[PDB]
DNA sequence: TGTGCTTATCGGTAGAG
DNA sequence: CTCTACCGATAAGCACACGTACCTCTCC
């Protein structure tokens, strides 16, 4: 968003309203908005017989460049649409014209602040104890299996384990020792107390699939280590 | 201790990744910070300096290892 | 028959090629004999017969090889069982026959059945038309021996498994009679790497 | 009434094996010179003069005489007196759902009903098999789903009544069935349930899921759709679109 | 007797004559070549094999330098090392074909990976589960994080198998460390 | 209560027989009139749970319970194999029926149920009341079962992937992002709104504040460089973020309302490890062909590209001080001293300018563009290209190949340099750029020799389509009768090759090489001061194709679908109301049944389109525009990374898999220099610079007979199909002795 | 048709063979194929402009207007005999195609500052 | 919407009395 | 001379994916 004060502005005190990029007339080629701006701009500056002026713009019956440049050049300008203007921040004259016109401009329905999706502790999902994917609450980002898989190749394995592990769903499940099923504070119904109870780290992604597979009919062994 | 001389960038960024959690946990410096705040700063000249007790066991995929220490090794 | 006879003169050549190329003393007037001399001074009326040999190693004249032609196709339980006691009773250990079709099955299970003294590798006669190992595409295949394999085994400390590995299935495996459980060295055109025959 | 040209399954004595000329009428598939004999035409040569093909090849002449072979085979004596017309109603007859009618007046009200004599639908039946087989020999371009010469759009006129129709066949059996067990031991405003075509209306509106054009069940989506009220370009395109 | 052939086999569908540059399978030390399409034999019979049976022409076909161009049958008539190299060959025309370039030190990893258990296995899960199976390590979760979760675990348990956790996977869905650059030293010894 | 901590090591699959099916349910109910939900259930309406103490759905585990059968059962899943000892009590081969089958899991006479939390019910709820009907008891318990999310009918891969493979996390950020040239590389600009409210941990919650680093990320992840850690520079903006537009080659992305999200991180152990790996000065060497990641952009370009290929602006001291307070390095000598009689001033050149970016103990040598820096001063170029843009041998990696310690500022500076020189300039895009003639006779000679440069281009197309086997009598030098007739054939001929599949592949590109000859018309005709001309020589944004078809003519516009239709070789209004056009369908020379479209527009973009030029433009580039077949590099990044995400290098030098320490390579390729490749992970980063050429992939066939060029990689990449289409194509080469014939390769072949 | 007189038919105008969103775009024609597709389909859709003269019986879920709608300065004959003003959905602004100290690259636009706040662009 | 994996069915072949 | 067991084509039956992020409206 720049002032009035450091635009490009023309001789007759005319600053820019818009200013684009040259580069994306060539990649996307887009000719006509140029035509578009000749012909408006044709149109709107006095003739120093205002009657029989070229103002139709029919896709299929459009007029050529030889209709659009005398009537360009009879308003008092260039032919080609391009105006010699002075640079606002210094007054130096440009070396070359610039390109100048009125042309129909949209405003579309995505704006930047409905896009917004921050989050620092919100609540979590019923089923999988996960961040909500809904912008109105606090929501949260999808660390996907991509940005997993360029995580790996840098080496990087402490965001790894913060991202899917500390900063996602943890939980906490509790493996017998001498026994080797999940013992549910513990307490091992096939040992004879709950004396050798171990508690390992593990998210709850671990844990609604041991519940699943249970529920399925099989059975897990955990061999621990300390 | 006889692998490869030279310390890696994924063990170099795990040690500093430690001392700056031990410095940050209230630790004794070894070495004398002039003028200084951040863990990583000091963290970083206990690296260049090799005043750290630091051990690293680099495994070897056979099942043994091999006993380091970081002053044996040297930093670029 | 002069089409059968010039595709056995390119079965015989390629034959006496794979046994110089894994090392049993093919003498240098088998290896450059033309068709000349390959119908001239041989005999005419051959009918697959005069092609069985008995070739011994160069290191050692106690490793024999019988080169076994069938005298027709789809070869059953009676002339493989022939084979096999005529390969006992020589005392040798490793035979190859060269057959034209493919075999019945009933006499597949005979070589399965005695494999712990004979070793009878089957060859087909469409494979020996072309020469396996003189390819572009091929590099040097150097079989590796027992004492080699302990010192591979002992450098990079690793164990027999956990290595490449090939088949015996693969036509370079057939062509230097590679057991399984073998290390084999490969030379690429230096960077060099190790395969194990499973 | 599907004509089709493929190869004799029926009765193949694995020498016979050239292409052939059969009908799908009724769920029925009868040999088309069956049909040709059954109706007006009593000679080979006035069936002939009636699939007027004018041209020499070998993939139609073979195939008209394997299908007068067929026909004389899978009955005897068929292009004499009325043997024909027989064949025709047992074939019908053997269906899994055949019609009460007699099958002398099936041929009057369901082969070709734009039509009125009996005789005229043969001759409509030889330009049917005139076009097939001028497509076969590529002297015609078969119809292309593409091109809107063959397709009509429905907007209204068509979508709404088979809606409509498919709920009025609902009203139509939930009345008998209670009219059924109030007869044997009313006012006509008590069976005729008028509330089952509007909640039926409403949940093919809300939806979405409209009833199939060729199917009963299987409902599509995509016929309705909400309008957008951003600016009235957008409402004004999503009055003219086609799909 | 008017679909027998009366010049070359039956089992042969096109051959064209072709000018290359830089072709597979090089010389010692630009030149014209044909490419054969067969036909695929029904039997047992292999289509180079049939091809071999040129058998009037021989010496004008240089065979030190002739292969298939699919590399499941390059493999199955001059060994798994000589079709990996038209698999390189092959990789290294693929992706230059697409605008890129990129080293043949990648490549070679990939061909080196694809070709562990003697064959160009599938990049399905039953390629991936046949070298698990040949190489006789068991690796349940990852191959049913790859395709079918319940179909690979009933598998699993009705063999009685163990999972090591040796994968990347399998440490990341437990709360552990991969072990490629943090997990594969220590320095909690002091 | 205190319990130790572990680690887990080895997890055992194994079917459950009843023995601990009722060991770990605990309070089993019995009765079919009871839910039972107090000692099993979470969402349960109750004020805690009987098993837990005090529940409030985040300390409370979720218990099961069994439902006792009254007689056993065959295990469901063992149905398979009980068919194997019988044809259709066997003591005999019982050894191997309980050896490797578990025989204890072969009876079933319990089923738990599970807890609340996780539901489904309304069959648990019938089944627990035991009756007859042994036979269909088990047709009831499969299909209970079957209610898993492992199986299908969120289910099967579709829970795994979203709930093992992918998670979300806290402390993240998505907003769209702008362009600011004014911050650094390393920087990303978060606004003082959002980053006010983003807490962070340190040793107690504090807010975002400046030097702090995040790792950002571009949806999708199209390979290891889309994650860069920047740090955070806080700008009175609001819900925007920024960057500089060189970092946008890396993320793959523009500024089109394209979002991009960050992660933060909160330990200091990740903090550490992520501006060391991570971050923009350790991701210098672009991974995937050893070049540099970085490089110019568009403007930086063209501005770099109009600053030496001028030579004749010269600035004068006040211009090149102004221009000096960007730049780095001190000012050179003028080297123009009085380039007038009248010059009371001493002047500066372009090439002067842009040599001020480079060290002092800078060399720098490009011999196609004759390009030679010495003693870090730019002394010699002339009209080339290729070595400002990204190469082998651009200044950029060798400027990296030099220090590798200060080129962030350095293409910062030259960002800012060029950007006020271009400035000082201006560039703009008119109507006489568009034009590309001065006067009206120039354009109508430029249009009187695109008219004649088409029809020879036909002509050439038309004789090139000879060349086949049923004109070989007419192509031989011999006295022919039609060689006066088979000329004059214009429309048989654009007949005969839109209805075959090798005609038109073989005058497609009979017509892309005669027309390198008009599209050479426009360095003749356009000036050197075009813009469109500037942008293509300097390779920032488009080609002279672009420019022939802005100008001049479309040219050739083809499709590689066959289509019902053809093109009447005239685009007019007298071709599109012919009967016996192809456009209609069947011309009737016996009908047609299939087309493959080839026409040529002699208009162009500038003068405006026919009606039927305009329909032959949309049938030509709809299939640009389709979304369709995209789901091919997908699923080949993802099976592509199944099989190499777990390949490393060891220590001993080596390159091992993960699953057994198994061996894939020995050692690794001498092709680079630095051999401390001792703990990355190779396989990842293999098979990332392949996904990343498979997204930036053609997805879209150049002809019938050819394929595209990301079919062609997923053939190649999925080639262990193992059977397939039966094609077997072969290719047998020829032998050395041939030669010794004239003409003997040809005669043999 | 003047000089020919073997037509027997004529098209009243061949700008009516398009879209009410295809036939209002100026010199569509000219344009690349692939970028009107986009402005007569989603841009069309998406613009802001005219919503209702009667926002009273409306309460529709979101509605979005501009302060000031303006009709653009050239005139198509489809927007000349369907004599809707609601067609186009924009204001015109004075664009000039140059570049602004690079702030412009990767398709980003430098709009004046002063005069969004006169009234350009509200809604 | 079709591609891939597993299993039942059927003709041709070979050893034995 | 016949009787009986094992293998390679030929259909038949069943699980397989539809990108990765996000972003609302409308009904269940
Ligand atoms: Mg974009
Ligand atoms: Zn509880």
């Amino acid at each position: 968003l720049e002032e009035q004060q450091n635009f490009p502005f023309t001789i007759q005190g005319i600053v820019p309203d818009i200013v684009i990029n040259p580069h994306a007339f060539p990649s996307r080629q887009t000719p006509g908005q140029l035509l578009e701006a000749a012909l408006s701009k044709g149109i709107a500056c006095p003739i120093q017989a205002y009657t029989k002026l070229t103002r139709h713009a029919t896709p299929f019956s459009t007029p050529g460049v030889t209709e659009i440049t005398e009537q360009l050049h009879r308003a008092g300008f260039s032919r080609w649409g391009n105006e010699r203007v002075y640079n606002g921040r210094s007054g130096e004259m440009m070396r070359s014209m610039i390109f100048m016109g009125p042309t129909f401009y949209q405003r579309l329905v995505h704006m930047s602040e409905d896009k917004v999706k921050f989050r620092n502790t919100g609540p979590v999902h019923p089923l999988t104890r996960q961040p909500v994917a809904d912008r109105k609450r606090f929501g949260g980002i999808k660390f996907g299996e991509m940005e997993r898989d360029c995580l790996i190749a840098h080496g990087a394995s402490a965001n790894l384990h913060e991202r899917l592990f500390t900063l996602s769903d943890s939980s906490q499940m509790h493996i017998c020792r001498k026994c080797k099923t999940y013992a549910n504070g513990p307490y091992c119904r096939v040992c004879v107390s709950s004396d050798h109870v171990v508690r390992v780290y593990v998210p709850y992604g671990a844990k609604l699939l041991c519940q699943e597979l249970f529920s399925m009919g099989i059975t897990l062994n955990f061999d621990t280590k300390l | 201790r006889k692998t490869s001389k030279f310390m890696t960038k994924y063990e170099r960024a795990r040690i500093l990744g430690t001392r700056a959690l031990q410095i940050s946990m209230n630790a004794p410096v070894m070495v004398e910070l002039e003028g200084e705040t951040d863990p990583l700063e000091i963290a970083m000249k206990e690296l260049r300096q090799r005043k750290i007790p630091f051990t690293i066991r680099r495994y070897l995929p056979d099942g043994s290892f091999e006993e380091w220490g970081v002053d044996e090794l040297i930093v670029e | 028959t002069e089409e059968e006879l010039k595709r056995l003169y390119r079965i015989q050549k390629t034959l006496m090629q794979m046994l110089r190329d894994r090392g049993y003393f093919i003498a240098d007037s088998e290896l450059t004999m033309t068709k000349q001399q390959f119908i001239r001074k041989h005999g005419d009326n051959m009918k697959r017969e005069d092609l069985v040999t008995l070739k011994a190693k160069r290191n050692d004249n106690s490793d024999q090889l019988y080169i076994f032609f069938p005298d027709e196709a789809k070869v059953g339980v009676k002339t493989m069982k022939m084979y096999t006691n005529r390969m006992k009773s020589e005392n040798v250990f490793r035979a190859i026959l060269v057959v034209q079709q493919n075999l019945t099955p009933f006499a597949r299970t005979c070589i399965s059945e005695i494999s712990s003294k004979f070793h009878l590798e089957v060859f087909q006669e469409a494979e020996m038309l072309v020469n396996i190992k003189e390819h572009v595409l091929v590099p040097e295949h150097q079989v590796l021996t027992t004492e080699e394999k302990k010192t591979l085994l002992e450098r990079y400390t690793v164990k027999e498994t956990q290595l490449p590995r090939i088949q015996v299935t693969d036509p370079i495996a057939r062509y230097f009679g590679l057991k399984r459980g073998q290390v084999v060295k490969i030379i690429r055109p230096r960077y060099v790497t190790y395969r194990y025959v499973v | 009434f599907i004509v089709r040209l493929s190869e004799n399954e029926k009765a193949e004595d694995y020498k016979r094996r050239e292409k052939v000329l059969t009908v799908y009428f009724l769920s029925t598939e009868i040999p088309v010179w069956l049909l040709f004999f059954a109706l007006g035409v009593s000679s080979d040569k006035e069936a002939m003069d009636l699939i007027a093909f004018d041209g020499d090849d070998a993939s139609i002449t073979n195939s008209l005489i394997a299908s007068i072979h067929v026909a004389d085979a899978v009955c005897e004596a068929f292009r004499c007196g009325n043997n024909a017309l027989t064949y025709v109603e047992q074939q019908i007859k053997s269906t899994k759902f055949p019609p009460a009618e007699s099958v002398d007046e099936c041929l009057h009200l369901y082969l070709f009903p734009g039509l009125q004599s009996l005789k005229k639908k043969a001759r409509f039946l030889g330009y049917m098999v005139k076009c097939l087989l001028n497509s076969y020999a590529g002297k015609r371009k078969c119809e292309n789903r593409d091109s809107f010469r063959n397709k009509r759009i429905e907007l209204a006129g068509e979508l709404l009544e088979r809606e409509i129709r498919v709920h009025l066949a609902h009203a139509r059996r939930k009345m008998t069935r209670a009219m059924q067990k109030h007869l044997s031991g009313k006012p006509i405003e008590h069976y005729l349930d008028a509330s089952v075509i509007t909640n039926g209306l409403s949940r093919a509106f809300s939806t979405g899921a409209w009833s199939h054009p060729f199917r009963k069940m299987e409902r599509v989506s995509g016929v309705v759709a909400n309008l957008g009220r951003a600016n009235p370009l957008q409402t004004l395109i999503d009055l003219r679109r086609t799909r | 007797l008017l679909d027998s052939p009366v010049k070359g086999d039956q089992g042969i569908k096109k051959v064209n004559i072709l000018w290359t540059d830089r072709p597979k399978a090089p010389k010692r030390n630009g030149e014209l070549y044909l490419k054969v399409t067969m036909y695929g034999d029904r039997g047992k019979r292999n289509c180079w094999t049939a091809l071999l049976e040129c058998l009037p022409i021989m010496d004008m076909i240089d065979w030190g330098r002739s292969h298939p161009d699919n590399i499941r049958q390059c493999c199955s008539v001059y060994g798994i090392d000589a079709g990996r190299s038209i698999f390189v060959a092959n990789l290294e025309s693929a992706v230059s074909d697409t605008g890129k370039e990129i080293l043949r030190e990648h490549l070679l990893l990939v061909a080196d990976s694809l070709s562990v258990t003697g064959e160009f296995v599938a990049l399905n899960a039953k390629g991936w589960s046949k070298q698990r199976q040949v190489e006789s390590t068991p690796a349940p979760f990852t191959q049913a994080c790859f395709s079918s979760p319940s179909q690979c675990f009933l598998k699993a348990a009705k063999e009685g198998v163990r999972d090591d956790l040796q994968g990347s996977i399998d440490a990341l869905a437990w709360g552990k460390v991969p072990g490629f650059g943090t997990g594969d030293q220590f320095e909690i010894i002091i | 209560l205190q319990v130790p901590v572990g680690t887990l090591t080895s997890i055992g699959f194994s079917i459950s027989n009843n023995n601990d099916r009722d060991k770990m349910s605990v309070l089993e109910v019995e009765a079919p009139n009871q839910v039972t939900d107090s000692r099993l259930g979470l969402p349960n309406p109750d004020s805690v749970c009987r098993t837990c103490g005090s529940k409030d759905r985040k300390v409370c585990e979720g218990h099961f319970g069994v439902i006792n059968f009254a007689y056993s059962i065959i295990n469901p899943y063992f149905l398979k194999e009980v068919a194997a000892l019988l044809n259709k009590l066997g003591i005999d081969q019982r050894l191997i029926k309980k050896d490797i089958p578990m025989f204890n899991s072969l009876g079933l006479t319990s089923f738990p149920v599970t807890p609340n939390g996780y539901r489904r019910t309304r069959i648990y709820k019938k089944l627990v009341g035991f009756e007859g009907n042994t036979l269909e008891l088990s047709s009831r318990v499969m299909e209970c079962m079957q209610y898993s999310r492992l199986f299908s009918e969120l289910c099967g891969l579709r829970f795994m992937k979203d709930v093992l493979l992918g998670k979300r996390s806290d402390h993240t950020f998505r907003t769209v992002v702008v362009g600011d040239p004014s911050l650094k590389l390393n920087e990303i600009g978060i606004p003082e709104s959002i980053a006010k409210r983003l807490q962070v941990s340190e040793h107690i919650f504090r807010s975002l504040m400046d030097g702090d680093t995040v790792l950002m990320n571009r949806p999708p992840s199209i390979h290891q460089h889309s994650l860069i850690a920047m740090t955070v520079r806080i700008l009175p903006t609001t819900s925007v973020v920024s960057l500089n537009p060189i970092c946008c080659l890396p993320f793959r992305g523009d500024f089109d309302g394209d979002c991009l999200h960050g992660y933060v991180p909160q330990s200091i152990q990740a903090k550490v490890e992520l501006d060391e790996l991570v971050a923009l000065d350790k991701q210098l060497i672009n991974r995937q062909n050893g070049r540099n990641l970085l490089s110019l952009g568009q403007d930086s370009l063209t501005a770099a590209y109009l600053v030496n290929v001028e030579k004749n602006c010269y600035l004068n001291r006040a211009q090149m001080q102004q221009l000096q307070m960007y730049c780095p390095f001190q000012l050179p000598p003028p080297a123009i001293i009085k380039a007038s009689p009248s010059s009371t001033e001493p002047q500066w050149t372009g090439m002067q300018l842009f040599g001020m970016l480079f060290p002092p103990g800078f060399d720098y040598t490009y011999p196609l563009n004759n390009v030679v820096v010495s003693n870090g001063e730019l002394l010699s170029f002339s009209e080339g290209s290729a070595w400002l843009r990204d190469g082998e041998g651009n200044f950029i990696e060798r400027l990296l190949k030099h220090d590798k310690g200060k080129v962030l500022d350095i293409i910062y500076s030259a960002q800012e340099m060029l950007s006020q020189w271009l400035l000082m300039r201006g560039l703009s895009v008119s109507l006489a750029d568009l034009y590309l003639s001065s006067d009206l006779q120039s354009r109508k000679n430029l249009t009187e020799e695109i008219s004649y440069g088409l029809r020879e281009a036909e002509q050439v197309c038309n004789k090139q389509q000879l060349m086949v086997e049923s004109w070989r009598d007419f192509l031989a030098v011999n006295g022919e009768d039609k060689e006066e007739d088979s000329v004059s054939d214009l429309a048989r001929f654009c007949y005969e090759r839109q209805k075959s599949a090798t005609l038109s592949e073989l005058a497609v590109s009979a017509f892309k090489d005669a027309y390198r000859d008009v599209q050479a018309l426009a360095y003749r005709y356009g000036d050197q001061s075009n813009s469109f001309l500037i942008m293509s020589k300097a390779g920032s944004k488009g080609n002279i194709g672009k420019l022939v078809q802005h100008s001049m003519c479309i040219g050739l516009q083809n499709s590689a679908v066959s289509l019902s239709f053809g093109f009447p070789r005239e685009l007019t209004c007298a071709a599109w109301n012919d009967p016996n056009s192809p456009l209609r369908g069947a011309k009737g020379k016996t009908t047609t049944e299939s087309y493959v479209p080839y026409g040529v527009i002699e208009n162009s973009f500038l003068t405006g389109l026919n009606p039927l030029e305009s329909f032959v433009h949309s049938v030509t580039s709809r299939d640009s525009s389709f979304s369709g077949n995209a789901d091919l590099p997908g699923t080949l990044s993802r099976r592509l990374m199944f099989f190499m995400r777990d390949i490393y290098a060891a220590y001993d030098g080596t390159v091992r898999n993960s699953f057994g320490n198994q061996l894939v390579q020995f050692t690794y390729e001498t092709d680079g220099p630095v051999e401390d490749i001792t703990g990355e992970a190779l396989g990842s980063l293999s098979a990332c610079a392949l996904s990343e050429a498979a997204y930036s992939a053609l997805d879209q066939p150049i002809s019938l007979l050819e394929t595209s060029p990301l079919l062609n990689l997923k053939n190649v990449l999925e080639c262990g199909s193992k059977k397939g289409q039966r094609e077997q194509t072969m290719s047998l080469y020829l032998s050395e002795y041939l030669s010794k014939k004239k003409h003997g390769f040809e005669y043999g072949s | 048709l003047k000089e020919p007189k073997i037509y027997t038919h004529c098209e009243l105008d061949l700008s009516f063979l398009l879209g009410v969103s295809c036939a209002v775009v100026p010199f569509a024609n000219h344009d690349h194929g692939r970028r009107v597709l986009y402005q007569s389909q989603k841009h069309c859709q998406q613009a802001i402009g005219f919503s209702s003269t009667n926002p009273n019986i409306r309460c529709d879920t979101l509605s979005q207007q501009l302060f000031y709608p303006q009709k653009p300065l050239f005139k198509t004959l489809a927007s000349e005999c369907l004599k809707k003003e609601v067609l186009f959905n924009g204001q015109n602004a004075i664009v000039a195609v140059n570049v602004h100290l690079g702030y412009n690259q990767e398709d980003s636009i430098v709009m004046n500052k002063a005069s969004l706040e006169r009234g350009m662009f509200r809604s």
